[PDB]
């Protein structure tokens, strides 16, 4: 009763799928290593953070950014495979934004790289819509109630980066600089930049 | 599909395994974590056999609690090898001959799907709108929780794309609809059992109604 049905090792059954179709002729040559390559070195948080550095120490690229992110971000040649339609939802004093595929997992892959395993988790996807603050909480992000936490789910073709506040102590920092503490975590919205003490 | 993948609002669960900027490891952590994805761009754009919607739903059509002990990877690998053998490409037999041992597969599908509807309305920025207080058998993009509910347009998309419960069966008939960012109020969705401020969900033209 409620038993987990018998299953070769999950490895096993990847490569299986793998050689029955390659076997066929049905996979170019180098195809599934060429996407293992995009996957692990292209699609990239880096990338979401060149784009939140450039927006927060340039004013037009900042609102070309949340006016029409599909085209801030193909300035920069990083539109790509689930990233094809860019919305940046901009972060303020009273507004904290975080994304979910509550469905799945869908994620802006080429400038925030493919989603974590925790994003990915039942838990996530079950309770960040309904209790948003103590998902951040427990997550090590306190957001005081002076501010609207709104949830983006990813439920069709947009594909979300959050814009956060430039935290103070950071005035003067160079693009390099900025882009160092603007995280994975940051672009997906359960974080918020953090400046060294 | 009210299946169990439609997971928002499940109350239960226990903490989300992470915190803030802890290391997450390499992008795959076992060797063969990356084919699942390659071989459903493999089959979508190169083998032109099924529909990124098409996987979706595959993997919502997993038994339901095999897809609940099922890791994420591990869903498209049954999830794509499943659409493989329905599109006549490869064999169940096969798979299990090469795997060496058992590779049972998501279920049939109980709907043919739907067309894309063939009325509906161009909403505004700023109008409020009701989500269709339908029920769809097969793939829909339309997670339960705002089923019936209204909120207010926040963006009306500038492209247009396949209606989800068209494609997502294969079907010749999902023509293209722009969608919408729906903004509810947290209290709209969840009554007063919440700690939220908003919800936005990304909901194709075919899901709403003036409200
Ligand atoms: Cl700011
Ligand atoms: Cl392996
Ligand atoms: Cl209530
Ligand atoms: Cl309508
Ligand atoms: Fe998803
Ligand atoms: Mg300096
Ligand atoms: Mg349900
Ligand atoms: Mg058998």
């Amino acid at each position: 009763e409620n038993a987990a049905p018998a299953q070769a090792p999950v490895s096993d059954r990847a490569w299986a799928l793998f050689r029955a179709l390659d076997g066929k002729g049905l996979v170019p040559d180098g195809y599934v290593e060429g996407w293992k390559k995009t996957f692990e070195e292209d699609f990239s948080p880096r990338r979401g953070a060149e784009l939140v550095a450039r927006a927060w120490t340039d004013p037009e690229f900042r609102q070309l950014l949340l006016t029409d992110g599909t085209a801030a971000v193909a300035q920069y040649g990083y539109l790509g495979p689930q990233g094809e339609y860019i919305v940046a939802v901009e972060d303020t004093p009273t507004l904290k934004n975080v994304i979910v595929c509550s469905l799945c997992s869908c994620t802006a892959w080429p400038i925030l790289g493919l989603p974590p395993t925790w994003y990915k988790s039942f838990e996530y996807r079950a309770r960040v819509v309904r209790e948003p603050r103590k998902v951040l909480s427990e997550m090590g992000t306190e957001i005081a109630s002076d501010i609207e936490i709104r949830v983006y789910d990813t439920t069709a073709e947009t594909r979300y980066m959050v814009l956060p506040q430039r935290p103070a102590g950071t005035e003067g920092w160079s693009q390099e600089q900025l882009q160092e503490i603007v995280t994975k975590d940051c672009l997906i919205g359960v974080a918020i930049p953090q400046v060294p003490t | 599909m009210d299946g169990v993948h439609d997971l928002a609002g499940v109350q239960g669960f226990g903490k989300v395994p992470h915190t803030v900027n802890a290391d997450i490891g390499p992008t795959f952590h076992a060797e063969w974590e990356h084919l699942p994805y390659s071989l459903m761009f493999a089959g979508v754009a190169e083998l032109g056999a099924f529909s990124v919607d098409e996987v979706r739903y595959v993997v919502e059509r997993m038994e339901p609690r095999h897809y609940m002990m099922t890791p994420y990877y591990e869903r498209y690998v049954i999830g794509v090898a499943t659409l493989m053998v329905e599109k006549g490409i490869l064999t169940q037999d096969e798979l299990e001959s090469l795997a060496g041992g058992p590779f049972p597969l998501s279920r049939p599908s109980e709907s043919e799907g739907r067309p894309a509807p063939v009325e509906t309305t161009t909403f505004e920025v700023g109008q409020r709108v009701r989500v269709r207080d339908e029920y769809v058998p097969g793939h829909i993009r339309m997670p339960a929780y705002c089923r019936g509910r209204v909120g207010t347009i926040s963006h009306r998309t500038t492209e247009k794309w396949p209606f989800p419960d068209a494609i997502g069966h294969g079907r010749n008939d999902a023509g293209e609809e722009p969608t919408y960012h729906v903004k509810f109020a947290a209290e709209e969705l969840f009554g007063s059992d919440t700690d939220g401020g908003s919800v936005v969900v990304d909901l194709f033209e075919g899901y709403l109604e003036p409200a």
